[PDB]
């Protein structure tokens, strides 16, 4: 999980968005504006509570350090919320929504384990939460989330 | 962009 | 695992950490 300096960079830009005075930090008010600025109103508790969950050393306001902080760590969310689907749709062959146990043992296969299908048809009852001996996609993030 | 950023800071 | 056997859950985290 990390960011190149391109990827810095354009944070930078969106972070610029944000600190409209060009201190370097992002204080409530400026948050603020920028959300009364797309026909947003939130209150200042609830901009306290934004500001707050990015707020790392306590001091009532965003410094780039910790925008970009939260920033990564949403990027690495979000990658690996697209990693987990291409690897749903590789298991789910025929692209139904859903994992056969023969797909499971063919992509298994593909991928360089070779499973029996007593192993196979326990694993499908491992992931099914539905009952229906399928793994869907909710099953399978699941899954690889725990 | 905007729109972008605020969705990571929703609650 | 679960007796002799691995867990899903453990092959699927390998299959994609490779
Ligand atoms: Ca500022
Ligand atoms: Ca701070
Ligand atoms: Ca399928
Ligand atoms: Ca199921």
């Amino acid at each position: 999980d990390q960011l190149t300096e391109e990827q810095i960079a354009e944070f930078k830009e969106a972070f610029s968005l944000f600190d409209k005075d060009g201190d370097g930090t992002i204080t409530t008010k400026e948050l603020g504006t920028v959300m009364r600025s797309l026909g947003q109103n939130p209150t200042e508790a609830e901009l306290q509570d934004m500001i707050n969950e990015v707020d790392a050393d306590g001091n009532g306001t965003i410094d780039f350090p910790e925008f970009l902080t939260m920033m990564a760590r949403k990027m690495k969310d979000t990658d690996s919320e697209e990693e987990i689907r291409e690897a749903f749709r590789v298991f789910d062959k025929d692209g139904n929504g859903y994992i056969s146990a023969a797909e499971l043992r063919h992509v298994m296969t593909n991928l360089g384990e070779k499973l029996t299908d007593e192993e196979v048809d326990e694993m499908i009852r491992e992931a099914d939460i539905d009952g229906d001996g399928q793994v869907n996609y909710e099953e399978f993030v699941q899954m690889m989330t725990a | 962009k905007f729109s972008e950023v605020l969705k990571r800071l929703r609650l």
